[PDB]
């Protein structure tokens, strides 16, 4: 019962570390596929709906 | 019936004579550890040659993304 027992205050006291992981990139390889949504497509069709929904009302005349 | 309970009597009395004998291949001849031996090592083999003596310790761990 000594193994038992050093066993039983290893498992009282046994406490893993937690896994291991590394794709915490994804975090950042979003904010650049982040920037395509924004940048490229954000700001190219607020641009482009400017003048077309404009464009519609002038030559609505 | 203490004939009979003589004889639950008469192996207990060797319940006491062999368990303060010593009991085992004692009170019994060598035989028992010959066997015992093997038959504690099947049990080594019940668990695996894992040791079931040293305290384990654990996996630390990483499936796979991108």
């Amino acid at each position: 019962a000594g193994l038992v027992d050093d066993f039983e205050k290893k498992f009282n006291a046994l406490k893993v570390p937690i896994p291991e992981d590394k794709y915490t990139a994804q975090v950042d390889a979003e904010e650049k596929e982040d920037v395509k949504s924004c940048a490229e497509f954000l700001t190219q069709s607020k641009t482009r709906i400017q003048e077309y929904e404009k464009e519609l009302e002038k030559m609505r005349n | 019936l203490d004939p009979v309970q003589k004889l639950f009597v008469d192996k207990i009395r060797e319940y006491r004579t062999k368990r303060q004998t010593s009991g085992g291949p004692v009170d019994a001849g060598p035989e028992y550890q010959q066997d015992l031996d093997r038959e504690l090592f099947k049990l080594k083999q019940m668990y695996g040659k894992a040791d079931m003596n040293t305290f384990p310790n654990f996996t630390f761990e990483d499936p796979k993304f991108e």
